[PDB]
């Protein structure tokens, strides 16, 4: 970005993304039916579109149980946001996974991200950094964790949700290379899986303890080993004030300059 | 006839106070026109004074009354015309107005009128008692006010009488200003403030308002003055409690019409003096400009300035002033640099090189402004701008004539006041960005300045110099000489000032909007002038009154407002009501265009991008524009803002909004007219922005109402969020401000380190400590939740407030305001929210609010608590609220149907005895008892009947009671109420159904067993209360007459939910305990209102569900009509004033001829409300509406009568009752009620239990009341409110009944939901506990734990635990749950019981009583009583410690505290026998030791707290003897 211009025109287009949040597409494409089917409530899914910015990935991470005498299906009842910062085609999100008591009831099924340009494939750089969470976390379950990746269509949002086979999670473990094109990636390292919206339950959010979530504008104050706390309540959107404070923390100024214009009229209160 | 629209556009006068009226004028005596080449130039001399009258002498500061003589020091003679009018100052109320010339010393008349009112309150052994009366001084101008409030607090410090400037932000100063006595205030302030109702706690203890400079008349400011003074006006007649009006103006014609205006009797109230009397004779100079061209104008003004201060340049004093800020410096060194062109002529200002102190000049030399340039010569500058301290050392140089000219602005003479020989005025146009453009400075203005023309002292005669612009050159000569009308520009406020008085329910419909009219400056204008108006002479005669001018008048602000959407008013009825929006449009003083602008414009999805340009678009703004010479500089601006305008080009939108950032990221800026206009556009952005916010908040968007407050806090502390809140501290370093900005460390991490560990961070650790005392003094709350599920709909939170911050009254001062607001799961909706504020005492205690909010089908993972100061920025809590563990309640099944039946016949039994005590009372029974009937009566099972109170269910049971009645001649039966006040009230009635006719005999439980014991068995029914019936009975194994009884009958069951609740559960347990081992079946029979989980109930009590009856509330036998009135006004007194008027209104549309119950929330609030009632009766013209007889029916009546005002009341037809009348007095107002004599009754809340009399209408005033002990106010328990409004019942005759609940916003929606749908009840046992435990044990009912377990299977507590599991605090509904739940309840209860003493556990198994327990027990005492009192009492003790530890007892902190019983109780314990140790006088304990000691020694208190000895002396005996035992 150009740290001046490009933070604002990005800004003042953000203030729109609530119009995407009523025009949404889902892949419909084919069915395993082995496989697990996951449900999105809708509110989060529009929060989670509300806060995000066009050209920066946001991710949040996945929470849900599935429904009593159910199994096939998993509801997904909350999101989790933590420090992060992203790039156009990626997302770094810290090396620690949400610990935090409202979670301990539910699962966790993996993550969503944002992703300015619609691409019908599951980037190199995310299947790697699926692979590389579930190389270090027994916690998710190959099987059972799913990538949900939510692409900004014009003047609307459409979302598809994918699975690593077992090639593609070892591809992901053994990568290096971060680039748009690394050696040895193939279409059979991922696979698509069921999703659907739903207004039938509401889900909720998880967010940081001390700060929020959006650490793109301190890129320096971010770091793989940092750990954080979490609470219940909502995330700002992307260019809140509190995101951005090196921007409000611009003054240089002289305090006498309000000695001119010393005529205080005010005569109410 | 018909109104018709008409264009106020053409109807106003445009360049108001320049209007000048009149087209003639007038020469003085010895004045010449003399013109010249580009400008005419006009000489006036000097005013000859009125030679003194026959034996006419000035007043010294002897002669007048003593008291007032007082901080008149210094002064030795009164002024000439001061001295006139003294008498009619000191000895007379009569209303006053002066007309006299700048100069002449108003304000000491003033004072006089009020020092008139300061000595209408006085003692002898104590002064001016400060309480009985508050001032109002309404002054033109700012630097005027603060001076005044300066130079008066030391005047008026001999009495020690305390007056301020009333510069409060509402809410934060008013408890402030409380104290505060003649305030002193612009008149804008005054009307913002009324229409707001911080005056109306204030009013009324006004006995005095001045207005000062009211020939602000004319300006266009002059509607606001016309609006406080027709308010004022109009509102003294409703009242008929009068105030005098003083008015000071300059020497203007139109004087008598003022006259009229402020009610002032011509003969002995007006007064007038002409510019004759200014005590500095003034020579006028005027030199008017011809020259069109500005260029040549420019040089021409220079070169007259030159001349005329070349004539003065001898020994005399000139002062220049401009417009301009920066030419205050720019036309000095014009000055100089012409006089060293002069080849140094004009210089030497001084009678020789070293005279006249030039070292005085040249060694003042460093100084802060551009001065040291202009010092070493003979001139200087003075202004607000360059210097603070500077101004006065200016000002202390002129004073003693060491500069003869001196170069500045009108804030000069419009702040401290120092005169000078000759002024001269340059130019007098100035910018205004209010109007876009450049005009003409104000009347008032010039007045001031030129007014400041020659020294009272070192002067002779003085002289002034306005140099004009031809053209308003005649214009300037009707002001300083008496040509000029004072006319009103009241035309164009006209739909603004409609609204306000609509807001504040001064004005219903359009004849009360006439009414108001005809109280305007306008209308005795209109009324005299009708030619300038816009009236001709021969419709004017058509219509004498204007009534149809004024009622076509106000006809088309009334359109106005109704297209803007402030009022909707209906054509048809002439009424109008009032919006929200309305509301916040009057509240902010914001106009009724700007307001609809942003009702269209705001959106819930609104950024702060688009916030701004929203801002923009205020109609306020209208005629800003943007200059092709700023928008070189505005481009600039443009790209170093935060926020994006981009949506926006160079337009008036762009200017406005980088206008508003530059202010807010605090910008200098180059241009003049930029300055000007940032200013304006500033100070109206409060107003604005917080109507924004208020309006955006009331829609519930929370996302906008965040944005719009913290925009809000940006204005008024000039800053953005990203910058450190330490800044808001204006009393901290820059340096070390921006040094913590520059390393990036949350803020909210600062409370982790000490005072080293902060000063380790930008290592400067020197100011370690003073940075961390800051940190505590940034406000900070923490906040706990406690949350229970109430129905499957609706959750209950109590959130816990505690603050966390060092309070400093020279910080947070007085008040600290703090919005919480819960927020749904996106944080997007704002479920609900409160305005909480935390006064100055309270800080350290935690506040305790409870609320109701809602939740919805798809149950969320949780809400959240948002808490955010009003004026802190960058302050605020969060509090996750997570449901994730959340269980809600089983959905409650359909009431029972109301069967359509054949309405039951008394001629049903077939008994005629029975049938005698119906028949000529009611013909039919009602659906409910008609569909009741064959189960309570043909036959013997256990009923439950649930119907809204004022259903009839009393005659249910009585139908039980008939049946028994059949069963046997001896046949017992007990009754219970959980009040005792409704106890007393079924007794009356039962005696007399059964007792009088039917010859068994009927009792009523007391307070000793004994007694009690011998009053069952004598009686069939026995009435008693949960609490009488406990005691007795629970010793029911040895008591014969407990279990022989034949029917039980609960009312009112759904009481068990309340408090004192546990009791009445626990007594119907057992009894269905003892019918189950005395073999026989007891029928029990319970009554409650509707419930929603009537179900559970009945299961408890064993009510099979086909005999099961719960109706729901819309099953009433006379139908309900119910209306919620939600007051957004928090301060409980402001808000209980403001619905007096809602409660007339109420009476005059729901029920204007029938019978009418007001409840209230004081014991003398009653009085209070039945006065006003009156007051504001009068004003309908309808005088005595309320009475139904003549004044000589109710003497008899009146003769029996202690109270003198209830007297008045009375015989207006409306009367009150209360806990202080006496019985025979009450009774006496419940006849004349009943009978119909008098048609209205305002009643205490407490008295909504005990009263025999019912109405039509029922209006509940104010659900709040006041509690001492925690000293809050706590909302009326909803079973009363729900009492209270089964009173208005009145089947007999009305075919309706009819209630309105005024209420907080808080409340309203609460009332909305519970009103109306069947309420839910849970059990309260779990908490009161003990007690019974400990008796029961006592009766070996509880032999061992398992017993306990059982016991507990019997209850209602049972019952309920797993229906709701979450509100006992159960975490799941299975049965181990339960089953652990209720084991782990009887073991810390049996624990607790035994670490007491009461009881020992054996083998961890077995229970037994011991002493302690076995006492309590027996005298029925709460446990922690008697083992406070058993590590109490001690060897030594005596009666002093037997007084204060048989105090501390439990079963007196039911006493309650009262509305400041803080002084009162110290009053009463200083002079009691034994004082205590440092006692708090909020605490009941210490209050029951004061009374008892009081009635120890005889001394007869008032009868509120005598009551209350009574009731403590009703239990004390028992307590005593436990102490024995």
């Amino acid at each position: 970005f150009s740290s001046k211009t490009e933070w604002r025109v990005r800004a003042i287009s953000a203030a729109n993304l609530h119009l995407r949040t009523n025009h949404i597409y889902v892949s419909s494409d084919d069915i395993k039916e082995t496989g697990y089917t996951y449900i999105l409530p809708k509110n989060v899914l529009k929060k989670f579109i509300c806060i995000s910015d066009l050209r920066a990935q946001i991710a949040g991470y996945l929470y849900g149980v599935s429904p009593p005498d159910n199994p096939q299906v998993k509801e997904i009842r909350c999101i989790v946001m933590v420090p992060q910062w992203g790039t156009h085609q990626t997302v770094h999100l810290p090396g620690q996974l949400p610990q935090h008591e409202y979670l301990k009831e539910m699962e966790p099924l993996g993550w969503i991200h944002t992703q300015p340009n619609e691409s019908p494939q599951l980037s190199p750089q995310d299947v790697t950094t699926h692979a590389k969470i579930m190389a270090d976390n027994p916690s998710w379950d190959g099987e059972k964790t799913i990538i949900i990746t939510c692409s900004f269509t014009p003047g609307s949002c459409t979302l598809t949700a994918y699975k690593l086979t077992p090639s593609g999670y070892e591809w992901g473990r053994q990568n290096t290379d971060k680039g748009n094109n690394p050696k040895g990636y193939l279409p059979s390292h991922y696979e698509r899986v069921q999703m659907l919206l739903s207004d039938r339950f509401l889900g909720f959010f998880m967010v940081p303890a001390q700060s929020s979530w959006n650490y793109n504008f301190m890129g320096v104050r971010h770091d793989p080993n940092m750990k954080y706390e979490l609470q219940l309540a909502n995330p700002k959107e992307f260019y809140h004030e509190v995101h951005r404070p090196s921007h409000f923390l611009n003054f240089a100024l002289l305090q006498e300059g309000e000695v001119y214009s010393a005529d205080r009229e005010d005569l109410y209160a | 006839a018909p109104r018709q629209v008409l264009d106020l556009e053409d109807l106003v006068f445009t360049q108001g106070s320049h209007f000048m009226a009149n087209k003639r004028c007038q020469l003085p005596d010895g004045s010449f026109r003399r013109q010249r080449k580009g400008y005419e130039e006009v000489h006036v001399p000097a005013l000859k004074p009125k030679p003194f009258g026959s034996e006419e002498q000035l007043l010294p500061v002897e002669k007048l009354p003593k008291y007032a003589q007082a901080g008149f020091e210094g002064f030795k003679t009164l002024n000439r015309i001061q001295s006139k009018l003294y008498r009619a100052a000191l000895e007379t109320d009569e209303n006053l107005l002066l007309c006299a010339p700048t100069g002449a010393g108003k304000t000491n008349v003033a004072l006089m009128c009020m020092l008139r009112e300061i000595g209408k309150h006085i003692n002898m052994d104590g002064t001016i008692n400060v309480d009985d009366f508050k001032i109002i001084y309404i002054a033109p101008m700012r630097s005027l006010v603060q001076e005044m409030v300066g130079s008066f607090g030391k005047r008026l410090a001999t009495y020690g009488i305390t007056v301020a400037e009333l510069t409060g932000d509402h809410q934060l100063c008013k408890e402030e200003i409380s104290a505060t006595q003649i305030i002193v205030c612009t008149p804008e302030k005054w009307d913002i403030i009324t229409r707001k109702g911080g005056e109306r706690t204030y009013t009324q203890l006004v006995r005095l308002i001045i207005l000062d400079e009211i020939h602000l008349l004319h300006d266009d400011r002059g509607p606001v003055l016309e609006a406080l003074v027709a308010r004022a006006i109009r509102n003294i007649e409703m009242t008929q409690e009068d105030v005098r009006l003083i008015g000071l103006s300059a020497t203007l014609p139109n004087y008598e019409d003022v006259a009229t205006f402020l009610r002032v009797d011509p003969a002995k109230g007006l007064f007038y003096f002409d510019n004759s009397f200014r005590p500095v004779p003034l020579e006028q100079t005027y030199v008017g400009i011809t020259e069109k061209k500005a260029i040549k104008r420019f040089q021409i003004m220079n070169e007259i300035v030159y001349e005329k201060i070349m004539e003065h340049a001898g020994k005399n004093q000139v002062l220049v002033f401009v417009h301009s800020r920066k030419e205050t410096g720019k036309t000095a060194r014009a000055i100089r640099d012409m006089c060293l062109e002069k080849d140094t002529l004009g210089l030497f200002l001084r009678e020789g090189s070293a005279s006249t102190e030039v070292l005085r000049t040249e060694a003042e030399q460093c100084k802060n402004l551009e001065l040291k340039d202009l010092l070493p010569y003979g001139f200087a500058i003075h202004h607000a701008g360059m210097t603070r301290v500077d101004r006065t050392l200016v000002e202390d140089l002129f004073a003693d004539k060491h500069i003869q000219v001196l170069v500045s602005t009108a804030t000069l003479a419009w702040g401290v006041n120092l005169p000078a020989h000759t002024v001269i005025i340059k130019g007098t146009q100035v910018y205004s960005p209010e109007k876009g453009r450049w005009t003409e400075l104000g009347a008032l203005d010039i007045l001031q300045m030129l007014g400041r023309a020659g020294r009272p002292q070192y002067d002779t005669k003085g002289e002034g110099i306005l140099i004009t612009s031809h053209g308003e050159l005649q214009y300037y000569l009707s002001l300083l000489n008496q040509q000029l009308p004072i006319e009103s520009q009241m035309v164009s406020k006209l739909p603004d000032m409609l609204n306000a008085e609509i807001v504040l329910g001064n004005v219903q419909n359009a004849k009360d909007a006439v009414n108001w009219l005809g109280y305007a400056y306008l209308y005795i204008r209109m009324l005299r002038s009708p030619t300038l108006y816009g009236i001709s002479h021969d419709d004017l005669k058509g219509d004498p009154l204007l009534d149809q001018r004024r009622l076509d008048l106000v006809h088309t602000a009334a359109l106005m407002l109704d297209k803007n959407n402030l009022v909707k008013y209906d054509k048809k009825t002439g009424n109008f009501q009032v919006t929200e929006l309305g509301r916040i449009a009057s509240h902010y003083y914001i106009t009724n265009d700007t307001v609809q602008t942003y009702n269209q414009l705001l959106k819930p999805t609104l950024s702060e991008i688009e916030l701004f340009r929203v801002f923009s678009l205020s109609s306020e703004f209208k005629n800003i524009t943007v200059r092709e010479e700023e928008k070189l500089e505005l481009q600039k601006l443009l790209e170093r803002v935060p926020i994006p305008v981009k949506e926006s080009i160079e337009e008036p939108s762009a200017k406005i909004n980088v206008l508003l950032q530059a202010f807010i990221s605090q910008l200098k800026l180059e241009g003049f007219a930029l300055m000007a206009d940032m200013v304006y556009v500033t100070q109206s952005a409060g107003r604005l922005m917080r109507a924004i916010f208020e309006i955006v908040l009331n829609r519930g968007w929370a996302q906008l109402t965040d944005k719009t407050l913290n925009l809000c806090k940006m204005i008024d502390k000039r800053m953005w969020q990203s910058m450190c809140p330490l800044r808001q501290f204006r009393k901290l370093p820059e340096e070390v401000v921006k040094k913590i900005e520059k390393k990036n460390f949350p803020f909210e991490r600062l409370y982790d380190l000490n005072h080293n560990e902060i000063g380790e961070l930008i290592r400067m650790p020197k100011m370690g400590k003073t940075i961390h005392k800051y940190v505590h003094l940034f406000p900070k709350l923490e906040l706990s939740v406690h949350l229970q599920p109430i129905t499957r709909s609706t959750l209950k939170v109590e959130l816990t407030i505690t603050p966390d911050f060092q309070w400093d009254e020279k910080v947070h001062g007085s008040s600290e305001a703090f919005w919480i607001l819960v927020e749904d799961v996106d944080s997007e909706v704002i479920l609900h929210h409160e305005y909480f504020l935390l006064k100055a005492k309270y800080a350290q205690d935690e506040h305790l609010i409870t609320f109701f909010v809602p939740v919805f089908e798809p149950l969320p993972p949780q809400y959240f608590i948002r808490v955010v100061s009003d004026r802190w920025l960058s302050c605020e809590t969060q509090l996750p609220v997570s449901f994730r563990h959340l269980i809600l309640p089983e959905k409650y099944p359909p009431p029972t149907e109301l069967l359509d039946l054949q309405p039951l016949p008394v001629s049903a039994l077939r008994n005629s005895a029975f049938e005698s005590l119906y028949q000529d009372k009611f013909p039919f029974f009602n659906p409910i008892q008609t569909q009741v009937f064959n189960t309570v009566y043909n036959s013997d099972d256990n009923v439950f009947v649930g119907a809204p109170t004022g259903s009839g269910k009393t005659i249910c049971a009585e139908f039980a009671i008939l049946r028994m009645l059949l069963q046997s001649s001896e046949g017992r039966c007990v009754y219970i109420t959980p009040m005792e006040a409704l106890a007393e009230q079924v007794y009356m009635d039962w005696y007399e159904k059964f007792q009088d006719r039917l010859n068994k005999k009927v009792v009523l439980l007391t307070g000793e067993t004994s007694t009690d014991l011998k009053l069952l068995g004598k009686g069939n029914i026995i009435i008693s209360t949960p609490e009488k019936w406990d005691i007795l009975s629970r010793r029911w194994k040895q008591r014969k007459n407990v279990q022989n009884i034949n029917l039980f009958v609960v009312d009112e069951v759904h009481l068990i939910g309340g408090e004192n609740g546990p009791v009445l559960e626990v007594i119907c347990s057992r009894m269905r305990y003892i019918s189950s081992q005395i073999e026989r079946p007891i029928r029990i029979v319970a009554l409650s209102s509707s419930l929603s989980n009537a179900k559970d109930v009945a299961h408890w009590l064993g009510c099979s569900a086909t005999s099961t009856f719960n109706f729901h509330p819309n099953v009433r036998p006379v139908p309900l009509e119910l209306h919620i009135q939600g007051f957004n006004i928090s301060h409980t007194q402001t808000r209980l004033l403001s619905m007096a008027k809602p409660v007339y209104h109420a009476i005059t549309k729901h029920s204007p001829k029938k019978p009418v119950i007001v409840f209230v929330p004081s014991r003398k609030q009653t009085r209070l409300t039945a006065i006003d009632i009156l007051t504001t009766c009068a004003a309908d013209i309808q005088r005595q509406r309320f009475l139904h007889c003549t004044e000589k029916d109710l003497i008899p009546y009146l003769e029996k009568l202690s109270d003198s005002t209830l007297k008045e009341t009375l015989l207006n037809g409306v009367g009150y009752l209360h806990e202080g009348l006496s019985p025979m007095e009450r009774r006496l107002v419940e006849q004349l009620f009943s009978s119909g004599a008098i048609q209205v009754v305002v009643a205490s809340r407490s008295l909504c239990w005990g009263m025999n009399v019912a109405a039509h209408l029922v209006i509940i005033m104010d659900t709040q009341y006041y509690n001492g002990k925690i000293h809050a106010y706590v909302d009326y328990p909803i079973y009363d409110v729900l009492q209270m409004v089964g009173h208005a019942n009145r089947p007999l005759q009305d075919d309706e009944g009819r209630c309105v609940i005024m209420c907080q916003g808080s409340k309203k929606d609460f009332f909305k939901k519970f009103l109306y749908e069947p309420l839910p009840v849970e059990s309260h046992l779990d908490h009161c506990m003990h007690d019974h435990f400990n008796a029961e044990i006592v009766t070996k009912t509880i032999e061992n734990k398992q017993d306990a377990v059982d016991y507990l299977t019997w209850t209602f507590l049972y019952r309920r635990m797993t229906q709701n599991p979450n509100y006992y605090n159960l975490q799941g509904i299975s049965h181990r749950h339960l089953s652990d739940h209720l084991s782990e309840l009887v073991e810390q209860t049996l624990s607790d019981l035994e670490q007491s003493k009461c009881i020992s556990i054996e083998d961890e198994m077995d229970v037994a009583p011991l002493n302690l327990g076995m006492i309590a027990a027996y005298y029925y005492i709460n446990y922690t009583t008697i083992e406070l009192f058993s590590m109490s009492l001690n060897a030594k003790t005596k009666v002093r410690g037997l007084i204060e530890i048989i105090s501390n007892a439990a079963e007196y902190e039911n006493i309650p505290i009262r509305h400041h019983e803080d002084n009162l109780l110290r009053q009463l314990a200083q002079k009691v026998p034994h004082k205590l140790n440092n006692p708090k006088f909020n605490d009941p304990h210490v209050k029951t030791n004061l009374l008892l000691q009081a009635h120890l020694s005889r001394m007869q208190l008032s009868a509120e707290l005598q009551s209350d000895t009574e009731e403590i002396l009703s239990k004390a005996i028992r307590l005593i003897q436990a102490c024995v035992d």
